[PDB]
This record gives C-alpha cells, structure tokens and sequence, in this order.
C-alpha cells in the first residue's frame, strides 16, 4: 500500500494506490483507501484492511453526531484526536496507519497517525510498504507555493512510484482534493494505467462440456 | 541467526506438444517487497538441445545451472562428443540434486526438449530429486495457480464431449506450437494479476530439430 | 532522540533534535519534541512518541482543568503529575521525560523524569539516546547562572555533537526559552550546527 | 498414498495410488509409485518420493551387480536387506519411506519385505503402506482367501485402493496395478480413479451414499 | 485478513 | 482414543462403542457403558476427555428430560442434535471447550424414519448413513462404504458392525475390550446382550 | 609408510616372490582330496621331523570355515591361520548380509581374491 | 491447526449478462480423512446467496446467525432484504469480532430486485470487504480458483455458458487442493428464476 | 554464522550511455553510534573497475585483500598485464561471486551487498550485484540497503528499461546519483553527509571523486510547524 | 514398548515374547519372533527402537557364531552375556546408542545348571530367576514374586507364564497379539507351538 | 574501562583506567590495561580480560620473532596481527583494542580494531564501555599536533569524565608515553583528576 498527502497553497490533497492483498495474492485488484469522515475531512489509511475502514466510519459517525450536536463544521484537529485516542485505547493492535486532512472553519490540515498512536504533522507525508518509494519523489520535487494543478501531479508522480517499485503497491491512482472554499473533489481512478492487454484466446466453452447429475429449481418467495 | 535461503519468487512453465517442447519464466527478480531486476533471464540453453530453469532461490538456482552445463561439457569429453539424451540429462539432474539432499537446492525445476524418438519432452523435479516425465507443468510462486489451468485446456481434463451425458471424455488431440504460445501468455497474464511476485516479463525459450529460438514478451510491471 | 533542558539567569531553555524513526527509517525529521503543557511549562519527550504524545495530552488536560478552578500551576506541580502517570502506569510506558518551566517566584527550574518514574530536580538534564555521548561535554560545560546568549550556545554545541555520534537523532535543533518577557521560539539548521 | 501388496496361489499383487502433495497441494497425480527394480524384482513407493524412487533405483543397481558377480538371480531377502542395511546406515538423518520389497524365486517361492526409514524389514503375507493404509487393510482383511483367482485377486487390490483413495485426501489419481509369477512380474494397467470409481459404484452396488 |  | 460407531439402516440406528476407559498405564474398566438416553426414541454415545464426556452427556440428558416435561412431548431428533451443536459451538470459545465428541442417533416418530447425527468437539454436525469417531473411522469406513445398503434389514446392520469390529481387533493399536451394541426403533431402545460372539 | 613393492616383474616375465612362495609349499606336509557321489574327503602326512606332539590341541591340519566348508593347506602353517580367519569372518558377514551361507566358490573366490591381493600390493 | 484449513472447502461466484452464478464443493473432511460429501456451503435468504468456507462450525453457525437476522430485518422492514445491503451486515456482523473472529471466508452473490444489476461480494476472516465486478474466490483452493478465473473468465456472459465457465473452475481448481471435492453444486441466478445444478466429478 | 558490527549503508548506481556511475557515502556505524567517518567504501581495481560494499566492514577490508591479491596475481607471468589480459569486471564479479557463494554453503558468509560496476575491454557497461547469499542480478540500477527502496526508484525515472541506456548523459545520470544520496541523507538514519561517487566512462577513463558533501537541501519550512496537532504556537 | 518375559526354573529357561509389530496407527504384524539363537544352548530376545532392536540382536549372532567356530567350542552364557553387556556399555556413549533391550537366557553344559540374564541398553546386567523388560515386569513380578520357586518343573513354569500373560493380556492397554514361547534346556531349543490355548 | 590513545608532536600518548569488573564487582582495581608488544609499540586492552592478554602475548611472540629475523617492526605491522588474529577468531572473541607506537619516520600513529577485526588508523581514538560518554568532548577538544603537557591534560581531562560516569571504570589514570627520547610511565589518582 502507498498514500501520501501533500499541503497546497490553499487546501489539501491526499492518494493512494489500489491494491489489496492477502499475502502475496491480489485480493480486490481496486479496492477504495480514501475514506471520507465528514463532507470535508478525509482520510487515507494503509495497514490491515478491515481496520483502516472500521476506525475511519467509527469515527466518522462519531464526529457526524458531534457535528450536528454543534451546528459547526467538523474539524481536522477533532477527526484527529478522535482517531490516536482510539488507536492508543488498542496498544496497536488496530493496524491502522492513517493518514488525515481536509479542510474547516480554521484553515487547511495535513496529519498522519501510526497504529500506536502517535501523530505527526507536515506539509507531506506518505505511508504504507510504497512509503519508501513515493517519499523519495517528495523528498526529490516539493517545494512550498505548490498550486492546485502542481500539487496533484506532485502527489500522483508519488503513488506512481510505489506502485512501480512496490510489490505490495498496484493498479490504480486515487486521488481526492480539499480546497478552502469549495466542495471537496473525490477523484476515483484518476489514473488507470494498469489495464489488462486482450487476452489471447477465448475459452468460452462448447456448452455440454460439464457433467451434470441432478438439476432442480429453487424456492425463493414466501 | 543466518538463514542460507532467499526466494526470489519467479514462475516458471513448461508444455511439451508432439514434436517441439517449450519452456518459459517471468523475469523479475524479488526479494521480500522490494523489486531486484525486471530482466533477469532463468530460463537457459545448456547445449545439447536442452533448455533448463531452476525456479526458487537464485543462488541455488544459478548453481545448478552451472553444475549441469558443465556436467554436459564433460559428458562430451568422457564420452566421444556422444550427445546428452534428455532422459539422461534427467537422470543426471536427479542426482545432482540428491546429492545435497540435507542441504537441498531450493527451488522446483525444469527442463525440456525432444527425445530419443524425436518427440518432444519434459521432466520436473522435487527440490531433491523425486523426477517424472510430465506433458506440462508450471513451477515456483505462481505454480498454484496456473498448473489448474494446463490440466484443463493441455490435458483437457474434466471436459466432456457435448450431449454424451458425461460418458465420454474429450478425446486427446494434441496442442499446435501456436496455440500453445496462446495458453503461456494467458496464464502468464493471469499469473501477473494475482501475484505481485509475478511480472515484469516473459521469455520464452521453444524447442525443435531446428534449435532453440526465444521469444520475449511484456507485461505488466506494477 | 536528543533533548535536554538547561536553567539560567533570566529563565530556562528546552532544546531537542527532530528525528522520530522506526528502527532505521527517519519517519519524521522534523518532529517537534517540545511540547506545552501551560503557558510557561514546558517538556521535552523522549522515548516512544505514542507514550509521550499521550502522556502529555493527559497533563495538558490536568493542568488546564487545575488553572480553572486554582490559578497558574507550579512547575513541581506539573511535575508530579508526569509523575503519576509514568510511575503509576510504569509496566506500559517508554517515555523519559523532562520538564521545565518559569515561575516569578522560583525563576527557572528543571525536572527529569527517567523511564522508571522518579522525579528528579536539578539545574539541567539530558535524555534520549542521544544523551549518552555528553554526559562528558555537558559536565565540564556547563556553568551556573548563565546568559541567554552563552546558554542558546551551550545548548546548541551539546546537542550538535549528539547528533554527530548517534543516528538516533539529527535534523534541526529547536529551542523555547521560557523568561518573564515572554516565550521565544528558536531553531536551528545544519549547515550550521555541524561545523562548530 | 496408499500402497498395497499381498500373497496368494498364483503369484503376488501389488495395486498403487498415483498421487503426490506438497502439504496440501496436490504435485502430481500422475506418478509412478512402483519401481521396476528387474525383470523378476518390485518395489513400492511410500513417504518421501525422491527418498523412494532414488533408493531403489540404485537398489536395482545393487542387484544387476550380484547377478553380474554370481551368474544366480538375487534373492528377495538378500535384496531387501541391501536396502534395510543401507536405509540402517543414514538411521536418524531424515530419510522417510515405507516401502514393499515383492518377488518370485526359485528357492523363496513368492515373498515380500516390509523395508521403512525406520529400520523394520519385515517378511509377511500381507502389507498396506501411506496415509491410506488403514482404509485399503480394510477391504483386505475381509475379502482375502487364499484360494483366490487372479482374475478375482486383481481386482480385490485395485478396490482396496479405490476405498482408500476416496477417503484419504491424500491418495488417488489413479491405481497402477502389477501381477508377480517366477517368469517375472505383468502390468495390469492404470486405471483413473476418475472413471473407475463410477463403474464400481455401478456394477457392484457400493458407495450408495454418494449421489450419481 | 488482506493489506488495502 | 476410544471407538465409537453407528449405523442407521432402513427401519433403525445402530450405534456401538467399545467397553474400557484405560487410564495412564492401566485399563480400569472392562464394561463401560459410553451412552445415555437423552428421550425414549433418542441415544448419545460419547468419546473424549476423561471428565468432560461424562458430565456433558449427563448435562444433556437433563436439558432434554426437562423439555420432555415441560411440553408432554417429544423432541425430533434432528432438535435434539441441534440443541446438542449449539451447546458445543457455545463452549468451543469458553474458558475450557468440553472436548467431547458425540454420536446421536434416534428414531423420528413423526416422519416415521431413523436419523444418525455426528458432531465432534468444535460443533461439526452432519447428518450420515454411518459414521464413526477419532480413529475409528479410518479403518470401517472403507468396509463401510463396499458393504453398505440403505435397504438393509437389522439383522444386516448387525453383521456389518461385527465385521467392522473384527477389523478393528484385528488392526488397531490398543484393546479396547469389545464393545456394547443397543438399536434404537419405534418400540424404543434396546441392548443386544450378545455381542461378545453372534 | 612401508610400502616397497615385494613382488615384482623379472627380465622373462615371472613373479620372482610369487614362484618362490609355490616352492615354500613343496616343502610343507602333503595334503589331498577327492570327491565321491555324496560326499567329500581330505587327508593330511603330519611333519616327523621332531616327534613328541600332544595332538588334542595343535592345530589340526583340517580346520572349519563353516559348519559346512572345510579348508586345508601345504606351507608356512602360520600364513594359513591368517588366511583361515579372513575366511571365517566372510563367512558370517555373509551370512549376515544375504541370510544364507556361503557356496563353497565364493568362500574359495574369497581366499583367493585375499590372496591376489598379496601378490600386487 | 490452521483452522481455517482442518475441513477443507472451496467457493466461488461470477458475474454474468443480467444474471451471477456461485457454487461450492460438498467436502467435509478432518485433516487428510474425508467424512462427508453433502455439505453444502452455499445458504440462501430471499433472494440472496451466501456461500461460506472455512471451519465447519463457523459456516454452520454463520449460517443460522444470519437467518436470524435477516428474518428479523424482513419483519421490521416488512422487505426481503437486498444484496448490497446485506453484505454490509456481514461486514460488521464479522468485525464485531475482530479479536476472535469466526475462521471463514463469506462469500456472496444475488441481484437487486429494485435496479437489477447483479452484484457478488466477498471477505477476509474479519470483514474487509472485497468488491470486484468480476468473480470472487474462497476456500483452500482460494489460489487455484484465482488462477482458473482469471484466465477463464471474459465479461457478459449468458447464464448456459457462465455455467461452464465456473464450474471448470470450480471442478480444476479442486483438483488440485487434496482438502477439496468430493462433489460440487453450482448455482446459477436470474431475477426470476433459480436452478441448481450437481456436478460429476472424482472421488478421490 | 556471525552477525555483522561496523557497517556501512546503501550503495547506489546506475547505468548510462558511456558507462557507470556508482556511489556510497563513507561511514561505519557500530549499531546506532555512528562511529567512523573516514571510510573509503568505493574500491578501484585497475583502471576500468569499481566495486563498491555495503555491510560489514571488517570483511570488506578483507575483500580489499583480496582483490590487490587478484590484481598482483595476474600480472605474474602475464607480459600483457596492462593491456589485452588485463582484469576485466566480469572476472573480478565472477570471482567475488564465486567466493560469495562458497561462504554461504560453507555457513559463515561475508556479511555484505556489494556491486561490481565497470567497463568491459570492448566496451559494454557492466553492473551486476551479489550479497552473502550469492544471489547476482543485473538491472540498469543497482542498490543495497536503504538505496534499494529510495535510490532505485529515483534513478529508475531517468532509466525505466535498457533502452533508455543510449538516451542518459553524464550530467543527468551524475545529477539523478547525487540526489539519490541527498534523499538517502534525510531518510537513513545511518547515513552520513560526506560521500563518494566515481564514474567509468569507456573513453575519459576512470574518474574518481572523494570528499563530496550533500547541497541544496531544503530544511526552511520546519520553522511553521509546531506541537504535533493541537498546539498552535 | 513390546513384551519380554524370562523365567529360570530347576532344569530350563523360558523366554516368552509377544507377537506383534505396531507402527503408528496400526499393527503390521501378528506372528513376530522376536528371539535369536546365539548358540546351540543359548537364546536371546530382544525389545526396543524399531530398527536398533533387530539389527543389534544379528550383530551379536554374527560375532558369537563365529567364535564358536574359531573355537570349536560354545562359550557359557556367563560369558556370551557378559560380552554382550560390554557391547552395549559401549555404545551408550556412541554417536547413535543402540537404543535395545535383551534378555539372555541359556543351559551351563558345563556347570549343568540353567541361567536368565537381564541386560537394559546402557549395560545393566544382572542374573535373575525371572525378569522382562519395559512396562510389563509392572504386572507380572507381582505374581512371579508370589508364584514362584525355584525347583519347579518346566510345566510348573509354563502354566506360571500362562497365569502371566493371562494377567497381562486382561490389564495392558496394548494389544500385544500374543506370545511365542521358547525353552532352553540340555537338549538345545525347541518351541512350543501350543500357546495360545493350553 | 576506559582507554584512548592520542597522537601528538612528539610522539603518542595511551592511557587508560585499572578497574577490572566481572559483573558490577571489582576484581581489580589496579589493573594495567597498558601492555607492551615491543620496545616501542604498546596497546590498550578492553572487552574480556583473558581474550584480551591472550591475544597481546601471542602479538609479543610474533613481534619477538619478527625482530630477530627483520629488525625493529613498524606499527602498521603490529596493527596488522592483531587484526588478523581478531578477525580471524571474531566467533570466539570480545576483544576491542587500540594499538600506538613510535617510529622514527613516521612519528607516532594509531590504529583502533574493534569487536569486529576492522582496522582503523586515526589521529586518537577511544574505547572501552566507558567512552560512550566522551565521543562528545574528545571531538571537541582535540586538535592535531599537541604538546606533551597538553596532550597529558586532554587525556586526563576526557577520562576523569568517562570514569566519573561509567561504573566499570574507575581506579587510577595510567598514561604510557612513547618518544624518540624514551618511554614514560605516568600515573594520575583519583584525589587529582575527579575535581577537575
Ligand atoms: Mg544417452
Ligand atoms: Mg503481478
Ligand atoms: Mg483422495
Ligand atoms: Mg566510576
């Protein structure tokens, strides 16, 4: 897995890869690592599946509720404290490796959480066995005053890289925009440059080819 | 402590139709997440019209390799340049391989070509030695997947011949040259989706009267 | 991890380096590890950074609640409540921590409190494995009653050698002076600690 | 696997299963569990596969040397013992094998040997060898007479291993069956357990519970 | 369970 | 492990299991009785741990003697057994899992037709012609499997197990002292007295 | 260390130690057999050249190699013992090895290989 | 030990033109002995499929655990509940042990009676949800399966020849898994209409 | 069986028109302690080879040994030792290769990743890697270590495949090094800032670089942040 | 482990052994002579590991037959058995312990007088009126220590085995498939093919 | 224990601590971790007492026979056997030790082969649990080409620290002088060096 995050000039923007895995197997060659909290708050998370969306809708709710009970807009800070309380509660074991930011009444936000609960702050970051890769392209073309339009190649040049260099990274590029004043932009698929070359025979069956035993129909309606 | 073996993933495949046999592998090259080359060949001519790969862990894999080319050049001179029969090059390897059956070579290997009576020909072998003559055989982190898939459309297993009320099996005609290509791309393809171990490339290396010829084609290096 | 908290004349000053790794991975190099618990009370944290950044959450919470109802909090005060938490949860923590802060009454002072959980209270401290290559400068360096100027330095010469010997550490050094004028803010680059 | 031979008045039989696993990967089904050791001498496979087949290939080395050093045909207990001896000597390396050494001599009559990594040589009249053992002793024990045909006799083997390969994961793909007379031994075929079972349930009766 |  | 096996044919369940409980290095008792009648047309036989075996059928028995008052009525068997799976399932993830392996079998007054319910410890219930039990099984099912018929009289029943506990004394490891038959039917439940040579 | 080699080619093709351990044999007691139809016989002059013996115990010319095989010579009685134990101990590592006693062409092959070997080592 | 591999079991399912199909093997074993060939592993609630592989007593007990839900759904609803939506209380109904989890790997196909797109679904032991158009594996030939779908499979498929399709890949796959076979069901779904069809295969 | 002590990092480098370029900074760590910061880890072998050695120095001072040894031992009885029959990178890899290889069979391995980069007599570049467990491989990048997950995918951006051999400049290839070893210094905690670098060119020859420090690096905006999440000053 | 028994009457040895050889989970044979003649009016048995147990009992064969050769003689059991205890003494500090157990049991031509030596597999010898080896002297001292006298009859011992192995086969978890018993008296050895009912 | 040999004008100075430890106890405190391999070329022994003498006697042996068959031996050289001898017996050995000699070309040198059997030549260098805590003044306070009367400070200075912190040092201060002139045998108790 690969997610990074990138700070801009006037908002935010975060993405991630598409590949889950059991092990060395492709479990869901384009399963979805954004994770929206609240209209303007999202989150990207690497680490145990199950976790990284379980944590994200829990605290989702959580925050949905606060809001509402506030008549505000949410805020990153809260998201946040809400997300490493929880962490921590579990020692760890809730492998989640998050990384949140999005936009509120208080400006712009960018942080990323470690499964101990621990949380970190920056203009960029990125996590997950893609880590390596992507921070190296950060680390190799950032520079502060990024624009919209600059920032999403920045970001995206990032996933790339895990992705490429990264067994455990793949497929797809998912990329989602936080601006200051406007609706926040959930751009599944920005990138799909992985699609499968024509395969080169069709083995659709001579129909009979099985052997059938027994053959019934079922009852579905009461 | 030191553990003496890697696993550099990789998969291999062998078909062997009536008069040509063929023999192909990725080539990536891995080690735990990270990628090592994507041009790595393993998959060698040995002289004597003879194609070999050991899929497993590198080092042994390249030793063996060693081993057996220079057991042909010898077999020649003790020998009045009489050439290496393929059921004997197996044997041979049965023994190279046992001879560290208590510090095993660890990989699955393969060789193939034609034998005695001109028919095309392949042999697998345990890691120590346990050798049978097989129509096919897929080898190494992807052999769980694609080995199903020869034994349906090489061995045409479990099909039937339409309207027989599954008394009849298909008869066994035998694969061209051509279609055979088509089957190792497809369970190439395939293999590529679902392991991220597998990738990068496939080299092909194809058996006749008339020599060795190679065939090279991409695929997807996510 | 290196930090280390040094009292003088007009007040105290906490310094730290700003690499959080795991294992051999620089996770975060700019870290800050001076964190606030109070308008002039202030910790450097070392050790897991789950386990401070919790910790210290938890004080922040105790001292805010203590102005509340009571008014500004001793520095002894926001000691011992470090205190409690390290000690009474001593079996799930790793954090050493060191806290320093300004009174008009006491002037500066300086507690350390190492991973078992005891309080110690001296004219300054150093942690975090990078400490373990100045208990030698520090000792034969450091004076009593000292200016900002001369201590910014002292500082920024002990810190500047723990990053050169331990890898555990690097990045940019940070300072926070705490003195009645207020609180300043510090840093400092490479390319001028590592020549010195 | 699963892997049987036993004694009777026209000879010896010996039926096995074709079947070899990488845990619980099925390697081959295609595999030859009987090593023609000569003209007159058979040997079973059962435990590790290379451990088998090199063992007894080389057996059949052993023996081509004392026929070529005595003009006489070796005898089973003689080679047997050459494998328990030797199998003896690496005793406590690794080595697993269970394995039925079968022949027809002039002055043994129809013998066999039971020969394991463990050491045991055993001569008996019976001997069921893998993970299915269990399951084609039982068809054995209660179907054998010695007064059987070879017509009969063959076919009580190629069921006892069909029992054990439909329960044992671990066995089947197909039976490879083998006669022993003093003017050596006679293949009987490889039946595919895929069609053997069906015709079985058919014409006897047997595997009622399942459904076909 | 899967990474994712 | 001990040996438990059943049988259900056209008309009836057949249910046996060996007669000694072996402890350590002696073998305590040559005539135990492994089952309990849950309700008139319903047997459990039991093999497993020490303890455990006992008191969980005992246990069962209760549970389904209560019910049987409370409603002036008998539970179907495939109740019973389903009863008897959740209490297992229930266990599996306790402080201390029984480790019991049960063998139901009894006759359904309302459809008018045997029934044979095999669970082991975790609560793996499934319905079977026959079944068996730890080691058992290796060595019957095989014979099972080539002489079994679901038109089979009783008395049919009764040779199949006699030529299945031959094997069994002929090619299993420990003795396990013979075994004790009972046949549940429409008039209920009975022992058969000879067994010991039929 | 000691290995000079003892026995070897003479100008006319003769093995010098070899024809002189035959003329060694000459000069030992005589000793013969015979075969009949269902049985076998060995006889043996026993050496007069000093007189006073205690026959119960010394070496008795026919010695056992087997509960049935026999073995006797003519020469140095000493080199015959050697030959007779190398002999006997093939015997039961024989019997050890292939459950079945030794034919009387192979205990003989055997003796005979050992002493070959003698003549070119 | 690996529980999730003491029984042995496959599953899969595929999608279809207006139409999805899932089938099952029925094996039941313990380690290397087979007891029953009449496990059925695929469970229906309405119109939607569940097939579940894994530990025995897990898929039974899931099994009964969803009646009970979704019965209870249809009467506070007064609805037959839908795909997509039920997957979704699979989901958490897993989670909700995520330290302790039911050893299995669900897997689940139907249609919406509403907007009619077919839709399959599937989990790891603790609720992650795998969506993919395509098909959707599980059992201890989970990486067989994988092959022979991958390969095999082509999208828009008529329900005659999607049968074949799967049940190749189901009928190779456990071929090759020695905990796998000893017969196979495969079911193939159409709004209306639903037929379920036994295979014939080895015994062995 | 062993477990190595002082250490150096990554080794990078990759492959251009004209030849290589290899890179590796000088440092030997005993654990966490950086302790030595005079290492030369870059070794020549001639004037058309370069072998550069991650992991346990002491052994590496050994590899040095022993190829001054395979230098001396070629020249004897070699008239054409500084010319036709000189050392070529591929002996001097399949030697060490070799060597490798026997140390792990025997079970007390080298404990390092070296790569070998040079130039063949004809011309062709070469670059090929081999570790303490004779695993060798070749790819137009090479790297041991850190380098392998950072350096590699940098360097892979200029030369995705063989063919962008022919298309790289000196300027490039030595700009895409020296990054590489920037990144490197803000990420390994195990590196150091003072490193070496040196190219082989199949006509300037061999160019060797010592002394070469880490520039242009951007620290300026840890100045904004502070506290880590909540704290505002 | 299997069973050895020994018993040292007025006239005679007896050795008795059981008949079978398990492996695992079944029994692969049920007719196991587990004894070898070493000499014309000496015998041993033997129990122990698998392999060790045959392969050492051939090797003291070998090398006593072959004395008995070099000799024309037959060496006294005293001795046969003393050379057999320093055998094995030998070999517990081996690489590979000859993991065997042995009883000795042989007629004195010479001091016309019968003797039993038990010998363990690090070399404890020591000369009884009866001994066994493993679980099974457990049982049957008891009953040798109450039964036995020392001018018995040779049919006085075998009913004692009798009233042995009858114990043996009624409280022993294993099933031992019988015995083979063996006398050692004057005339040599000779087998008693009436055991399994007398 | 501590120990450090520095290079200087005129030649080279080692010096060292006399505490020998098994477990927190002292066996000796008196100990000469000084040890000489040749008239003028010594060493400074830490890690395990006996892998320690046992490796310098066998140096003095092959040094011995050196001289007698090629005259006086060069420093690189007795670098060079004990290298070997540590590399060579890694598995077997807890050996770290600094060698420091005087030659008339080359005036002084030292050579450092730690734990692992590297050698490292250097203008001074430390070792010994105890110099942990000195990585920080040493590179801080040392400068090349020191006279005699400074250099004897800086030595003295660095160790009073290293034994003021670290436990399994402490006794009194060796030093072992090697010059044109001589060789100097000076000694500095506890009295002197902790009040400094
Ligand atoms: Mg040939
Ligand atoms: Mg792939
Ligand atoms: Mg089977
Ligand atoms: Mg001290």
């Amino acid at each position: 897995t690969t997610i990074v995050g990138v700070k801009f000039n006037n908002g935010v923007v975060i993405a991630a890869d598409t590949r889950s895995t059991q092990g060395p197997i492709v479990a869901d060659k384009n399963c979805a690592k954004l994770h929206r909290i609240s209209p303007k708050i999202w989150c990207a998370g690497a680490g145990t599946a199950a976790d990284t969306e379980a944590v994200t809708q829990l605290i989702g709710s959580n925050i949905e509720l606060h809001s509402l009970y506030t008549s505000r807009e949410p805020r990153v800070v809260s998201a946040l404290q809400m997300l490493k309380q929880h962490l921590f509660k579990y020692q760890g074991h809730i492998g989640a490796y998050l990384i949140v930011a999005g936009v509120d009444p208080t400006g712009s936000h960018l942080f990323s959480i470690h499964a101990h609960g621990s949380t970190d702050v920056g203009y960029y970051l990125s996590l997950g066995s893609g880590s390596l890769a992507a921070m190296a392209v950060l680390e190799s073309h950032w520079k502060q005053d990024l624009t919209k339009e600059e920032a999403i190649k920045l970001a995206s040049d990032a996933i790339q890289a895990g992705i490429w260099n990264d067994l455990g990274s793949g497929s797809n590029v998912d990329v989602c925009v936080m601006e200051i004043g406007k609706d926040a932009e959930y751009l599944r698929n920005y990138l799909t440059p992985n699609v499968r070359e024509e395969k080169q025979k069709s083995y659709k069956f001579p129909r009979g080819t099985t052997a059938v035993l027994k053959e019934s129909i079922v009852n579905i309606c009461d | 402590q030191f553990n003496p073996y890697g696993d550099n993933g990789g998969t291999i495949l062998g078909i062997a139709g009536e008069d040509f046999a063929v023999l192909a592998g990725d080539t990536r090259n891995i080690t735990d997440y990270s990628i090592n080359s994507r041009y790595e060949p393993k998959v060698f001519d040995c002289g004597d019209n003879i194609v070999m790969s050991a899929n497993g862990f590198a080092a042994d894999g390249d030793a063996l390799v060693k081993r057996f080319k220079n057991s042909v050049k010898w077999y020649h001179f003790d020998h009045n340049d009489k050439k290496l029969s393929i059921n004997s090059a197996a044997r041979n390897i049965q023994h190279l391989l046992y001879g560290k059956r208590f510090f095993p070579y660890y990989v699955h290997t393969i060789i193939a070509g034609l034998d005695e009576d001109g028919k095309g020909a392949v042999y697998s072998f345990d890691p120590v030695g346990s050798y049978e003559r097989e129509q096919c055989r897929a080898g190494g982190a992807a052999a769980s997947l694609i080995m199903p898939f020869l034994d349906n459309q090489v061995n045409f297993k479990n099909q039937y011949e339409p309207g027989t009320n599954g008394k009849v099996k298909k008869p066994l005609k035998y694969l061209s040259v051509e279609e055979v290509i088509k089957l190792v791309r497809d369970s190439f393809t395939s293999a590529t989706e679902r392991h991220i171990q597998v990738g990068d490339g496939l080299e092909i290396l194809i058996v006749t009267k008339d020599g060795v010829r190679k065939e090279f084609y991409e695929l997807k290096r996510d | 991890t290196s930090i280390m908290a040094v009292t003088f004349k007009d007040g105290v000053i906490l310094g730290a380096d700003s690499r959080t790794t795991t294992g051999a991975y620089i996770a975060n190099r700019v870290t800050d590890k001076l964190t606030r618990v109070h308008d002039k009370i202030w910790c450097c944290r070392s050790g897991s950074a789950a386990d401070t950044q919790a910790i210290a959450d938890i004080v922040q919470y105790h001292l805010e609640l203590y102005t509340s109802q009571y008014g500004t909090p001793s520095t002894e005060t926001a000691a011992s409540v470090f205190k409690e938490l390290c000690y009474e949860n001593k079996d799930n923590l790793t954090a050493g921590i060191i806290v320093a802060g300004y009174d008009d009454k006491n002037k500066g002072e300086v507690y350390t409190i190492p991973l078992g959980g005891s309080v110690h209270k001296l004219p300054y401290a150093i942690a975090g494995s990078g400490s373990t290559f100045i208990y030698g400068y520090c000792d034969k360096n450091f004076r009593e009653n000292m200016s900002k100027e001369e201590t910014v330095d002292f500082i920024k010469h002990s810190l500047s050698q723990a990053i050169k010997w331990d890898g555990s550490s690097g990045g940019v050094i940070r300072m926070v002076v705490l003195t009645a004028a207020g609180v300043e803010r510090l840093i400092f680059y490479p390319d001028e600690y590592e020549q010195l | 696997t699963t892997t049987l031979a036993f004694r009777f008045q026209g000879g010896i039989i010996v039926a096995v299963d074709s079947r070899a696993t990488a845990g619980n990967w099925v390697a081959s089904q295609t595999v030859k569990k009987v090593i023609e050791i000569n003209p007159f001498l058979l040997g079973t496979m059962a435990g590790g596969a290379a451990d088998c087949q090199f063992w007894e290939t080389w057996l059949g080395s052993q023996c081509r040397l004392h026929e070529l050093r005595e003009k006489e045909r070796i005898s089973v207990a003689a080679a047997s013992k050459i494998l328990s001896n030797l199998v003896y000597q690496y005793k406590g390396a690794g080595l697993s094998m269970g394995t039925m050494i079968c022949g027809y001599t002039r002055k043994e009559g129809p013998t066999i040997y039971y020969v394991d990594s463990d050491g045991t040589r055993l001569k008996g009249d019976i001997f069921c060898v893998g993970s299915g053992q269990t399951f084609a002793y039982g068809v054995l024990d209660s179907n054998y007479k010695w007064d059987l045909s070879v017509e009969d006799a063959l076919y009580l083997g190629k069921r006892s291993i069909l029992a054990a390969a439909h329960r044992d994961a671990y066995s089947g793909g197909s039976v490879n069956l083998y006669h022993v007379t003093e003017d050596g031994w006679i293949y009987h075929g490889n039946h595919d357990v895929g069609e053997l079972f069906w015709k079985v349930k058919e014409e006897e009766g047997s595997f009622n519970n399942v459904i076909g | 369970y899967n990474w994712x | 492990m001990d040996i438990i096996l059943g049988i259900r044919v056209q008309d009836s369940v057949i249910l046996a299991s060996s007669k000694a409980v072996t402890r350590g290095i002696s073998v305590l008792k040559d005539s135990d009785d492994k089952t309990r009648q849950l309700s008139p047309h319903t047997l459990m036989s039991f093999a497993g741990e020490a303890g455990d075996t006992v008191q969980f059928a005992e246990y069962i028995q209760a549970n389904i003697q209560l019910y049987s008052i409370r409603e002036d009525y008998e539970l179907s068997p495939q109740a019973v057994s389903s009863f008897v799976r959740q209490e297992l399932a229930k266990s599996i993830r306790s402080r201390r899992p029984y480790q019991v392996n049960v063998l139901i079998g009894g006759y359904d007054k309302k459809k008018n037709k045997p029934e044979l319910y095999q669970i082991d410890y975790l609560g793996t219930k499934v319905e079977l012609p026959y079944g068996a039990h730890g080691y058992s099984g290796f060595y019957t099912f095989s014979l099972l499997d080539h002489h079994y018929r679901p038109d089979m009289t009783t008395e049919e029943g009764l040779d199949l197990l006699k030529l299945c506990v031959q094997e069994l004394e002929k090619r299993m490891p420990m003795d396990f002292k013979g075994v004790i038959v009972k046949i549940v039917d429409k008039d209920g439940i009975r022992q058969v007295d000879d067994f010991q040579a039929q | 260390g000691y290995d000079r080699a003892l026995s070897i080619f003479s100008p006319d093709g003769h093995i010098f130690q070899v024809e002189y351990a035959l003329e060694a044999v000459k000069r030992g007691t005589c000793a013969v057999g015979v075969k009949g139809k269902n049985c076998v016989v060995l006889g043996c002059e026993r050496r007069s050249t000093l007189k006073l013996q205690d026959t119960r115990i010394t070496p008795s010319k026919v010695s056992k190699i087997d509960s049935h095989v026999v073995l006797s010579f003519s020469g140095l009685n000493a080199d015959s013992r050697i030959l007779i134990e190398k002999a006997r101990v093939e015997a039961q590592s024989h019997r050890l090895t292939l459950e079945d006693p030794v034919t009387v062409e192979y205990l003989t092959r055997y003796v005979a290989g050992v002493q070959q070997r003698y003549t070119q080592s | 030990s690996d529980p999730s591999s003491i029984n042995g079991g496959i599953v899969v399912a595929m999608t279809g033109k207006d139409c999805v199909a899932i089938a099952c093997d029925l094996r039941l074993g313990s380690q290397s002995l087979g007891v029953s060939n009449k496990f059925e592993k695929i469970f229906h609630y309405g119109h939607v499929f569940l097939g579940i592989t894994g530990l025995a007593t897990d898929v039974t007990t899931l099994n009964e655990m969803f009646r009970y839900k979704t019965n209870l759904y249809k009467l506070k609803e007064e609805r037959a509940i839908e795909p997509e939506t039920f997957t979704q209380l699979v989901s958490s109904s897993l989670y909700e042990r995520r330290f302790g989890p039911y050893f299995v790997g669900p897997v689940v196909a139907g249609i919406n009676s509403k907007s009619g797109k077919p839709f399959i679904a599937g989990f790891d032991l603790i609720g992650c949800i795998d969506e993919a158009k395509d098909f959707i594996v599980s059992g201890t030939a989970s990486d067989q399966l994988f092959g022979m779908c991958e390969s095999l499979y082509e999208p828009n498929l008529e329900p005659e020849d999607l049968f074949e399709t799967i049940s190749q890949a189901l009928l190779n796959a456990a071929d090759r898994d020695a905990l796998s076979g000893w017969g196979a069901v495969v079911y193939i779904i159409k709004k209306d209409e639903v037929v379920k069809r036994y295979l014939k295969m080895r015994q062995d | 069986t062993q477990q190595p002590i002082v250490t150096g990092t990554s080794v990078i480098s990759m492959k251009y028109d004209n030849g290589v370029i290899i890179a590796a900074d000088n440092l030997g760590s005993y654990g966490s302690l950086l302790r030595f910061n005079g290492v030369e880890r870059l070794i020549p072998v001639g004037d058309n080879t370069v072998v550069g050695i991650s992991g346990d120095i002491s052994d590496m001072q050994h590899i040095e040994r022993l190829l001054k040894d395979l230098v001396t031992e070629n020249a004897y009885d070699n008239p054409l030792a500084d010319a036709e029959e000189a050392l070529e990178p591929s002996y001097i890899f399949e030697y060490l290769a070799t060597v490798m290889y026997q140390r792990r069979s025997k079970m007390n391995p080298l404990w390092n990743a070296i790569i070998v980069a040079g130039v063949q007599s004809n011309g062709d570049q070469f670059l090929r890697y081999v570790n303490l467990l004779g695993v060798t491989y070749s790819s137009p990048t090479l790297a041991t270590g850190f380098g392998a997950h950072m350096a590699n995918p940098l360097l892979r951006k200029v030369v995705d495949r063989e063919s962008d051999i022919p298309k790289t400049t000196v300027q490039v290839a030595e700009e895409a090094i020296v990054n590489a070893m920037r990144v490197l210094y803000y990420r390994d905690a195990r590196s150091s800032r003072n490193f070496s670098l040196a190219i082989i060119d199949k006509n300037t020859g061999l160019t060797f670089k010592k002394n070469l420090q880490v520039e242009n690096m951007k620290w300026d905006f840890a100045k904004d942040i502070k506290g880590y999440g909540t704290q505002k000053i």
